[PDB]
């Protein structure tokens, strides 16, 4: 790789994020603020997405 | 040497709970 090269021959850095978006228990999450847990009412819920 | 496996070697196919059900 040289600084003079045409763009198709210039270096690019690549990062590929593979998600194990499985039914398995989570350890990487978005910054979502959790609530207290309501029971015995009809409610909306969001457990780990 | 050799021997018969019978019904050995089954494992849970995915990390989901299921109960009172037959799953293919």
């Amino acid at each position: 790789f040289q600084p003079t090269y045409g763009v198709g021959y210039q270096p690019y850095r690549v990062v590929v994020l593979s998600f194990e978006l499985l039914h398995a228990p989570a350890t990487v999450c978005g910054p979502k603020k959790s609530t207290n847990l309501v029971k015995n009412k009809c409610v909306n819920f969001n457990f780990n997405g | 040497a050799y021997t018969n496996s019978f019904t050995r070697g089954v494992y849970y196919p995915d990390k989901v709970f299921r109960s009172s059900v037959l799953h293919s």
